[PDB]
């Protein structure tokens, strides 16, 4: 929910290989559709990345520091 | 203008440079000057500043020589840039063939004024592609000054892209190559700041794969010669275990190319769309993650 | 015996006049740094439980001031000697002490003459005799580190290896005080020997010039190699000349050390005041 | 001079290679007579800075300061 509602997560460690393969592969495939340029088992450092872990940082700040809801329709 | 901020990373460089044409070319972060490096065109200097309180000698040259590469930064945010062509484009190109589109500039900008010197380094097109093809998502807008150390001929010259002149050091014995001079300039400092320093080498692989020629051209001449009936069989055993060692150190020099691809193709990458549908994704099932802080 | 100074020429020019041709002993500055065939190491200080059958020499230091002599021997004495000849007169020591006690082994070290001549012959003027350097050996039989020190009774172990001993010493050095201006050295063999063999097989090839002409009725221009590989043995000779300066030096502090300067002293000063030309400048 | 004459002084800037060269040839080689077997009429500069040079006049100052090595010292 992107309304400033329980962004006080350490998503970085929510968001690992486990909870991937905790989703089905019509929808993982999906996922991998929105990585990078390493799509191509999952190279592990995939999800353990200074950039990964800066970028959900961004991620969870980017929504408390200044809420994004519908708000965000700015072209 | 307005230009890309980027992340220092000696990786990020090296691949900059290879968007630029110039392939055989390389930038390895020094850690200590003392281990020496074979044939560096230049080095590159890295200041920072965490709490600001800076807001950002006399040895200038003041007679309007503009024939070195020497171009005044107008165009934010292109230090990066502006440094690795003043470490290249003060070279020889006996030494090293430069990139087509850079060396078009070299040529194009002959005794230019540096005040658009560097407007010439702005306005060309397929330089801030590749230099701005580099900046992480987080460039969403709408500290790390450079100098630049490089010889012209036996004399030192410290180029500062924000400085109006550039500074020369004017080494000369006879008795040392100037990279023992550039050590002596390295006169630094120490208070919390997160200063960094790198080489402009050349590729180390076409070093190594010379070697690696004129290494099996010696495996290659094995005089087995018979009497129809001296025994040197330890060198072609000492000049074996050379060849496996370059071989292993040009296999390291390809994984750290490929590592630098990698960390290439993630910091471009922007995460955002793939978290939304990630978590979205497991608010559908697993709605409870229970690690909060 | 006489307290020596410790410097690792003076310990070369110690084992060279003990017949050891093939050893010379440099000091280590960092671990990292590898060296080839270490024959053993030496541990010295400045401010300060593992295991019979002795067999091996581990003599335990009776003489005095007999420290550098027992860290060497014990270190060497340990050693091959199909590996490296070492003085006809040490040897016989050598097997002069088949399984004999340690406790009086040293003993056998203090009898030996041309141990206390050779050994006392590098001793400064200032040896009058009427916390310290304190040495410790390093030497391996089959894998095993044995510890010898010369003043505890029993030779400490630290283990074996993996094939993937010299890798094993590094891991001996997790070792926390807590003041102290320790020095380690390394015996190695003489490393001119080890040169020339390089310049022997160097110079074969320097000596294999395939000169073949295709002006007449892999092979390409590669005078480079030639010419780069000559540097190579320019630099491997420019090695060795600076080991036999380093040899030469190693003679002029020994020549010097031992000197007594007294009797030429007292000569010179008498002969300033023969015309009387005093210090009246310096002072204090 | 057996115990007291003259032994404040800083004799290791006192004996210097030029107050050698500023005596005959006849005296110079009686000098080195007395040097070590690195005898073999200039002198090597470094013949005259070492570390036992020094150690040498100071401990001599010390055999004076210390305890007198006048005629006294037939102990034995």
């Amino acid at each position: 929910t992107p309304d400033s509602i329980l962004a006080s997560t350490n998503l970085r460690a929510l968001l690992n290989k486990q909870t991937f393969s905790l989703l089905p592969p019509l929808y993982q495939y999906n996922l991998i559709q929105l990585l990078p340029s390493v799509d191509r088992r999952l190279s592990a450092s995939c999800l353990n990345n200074e950039f990964f872990a800066r970028a959900c940082l961004e991620w969870r700040e980017r929504l408390s520091e200044g809420e994004f809801t519908p708000e965000n329709q700015l072209k | 203008d307005g230009w890309l901020e980027l992340e220092s990373d000696p990786g990020l460089f090296t691949l900059l440079l290879k968007d630029f044409g110039c392939h055989d070319v390389q930038v390895e972060e020094v850690y200590d000057l003392q281990k020496p490096i074979e044939s560096p065109y230049g080095f590159i200097f890295l200041f920072r500043w965490i709490e600001e309180r800076r807001a950002r000698i006399f040895v200038k040259d003041e007679e309007a020589i503009s024939s070195i590469f020497f171009a005044q930064q107008v165009v934010p945010n292109s230090c990066a840039t502006h440094a690795l062509l003043s470490v290249l484009l003060n070279c020889n190109e006996n030494n090293l063939q430069l990139g087509d589109t850079l060396s078009r500039l070299k040529t194009h900008t002959k005794g230019m004024s540096p005040e658009n010197k560097g407007l010439a380094i702005g306005n060309t097109p397929e330089l801030a592609c590749a230099h701005n093809s580099h900046a992480m998502p987080q460039a969403r807008r709408r500290a790390f000054h450079f100098v630049s150390f490089v010889p012209i001929n036996g004399q030192l010259f410290e180029l500062d892209g924000l400085k109006p002149y550039p500074m020369n050091h004017g080494g000369w014995e006879d008795s040392e190559d100037w990279t023992d001079k550039f050590r002596r300039v390295m006169a630094e400092r120490e208070q919390d700041i997160r200063f960094n320093l790198m080489a402009v080498v050349p590729d180390r692989r076409i070093a190594i794969t010379h070697k690696l020629k004129m290494l099996r051209t010696n495996q290659a001449i094995v005089s087995g010669t018979l009497q129809k009936l001296r025994d040197l069989q330890s060198l072609l055993k000492n000049l074996d275990t050379e060849i496996a060692i370059n071989e292993q150190h040009l296999a390291d020099e390809n994984d750290r190319r490929h590592m630098f691809k990698v960390d290439a193709s993630r910091r471009t990458h922007n995460y955002d769309k793939f978290i939304c549908t990630f978590l979205s994704m497991l608010a559908h099932q697993g709605v409870l993650g229970e690690l909060v802080s």
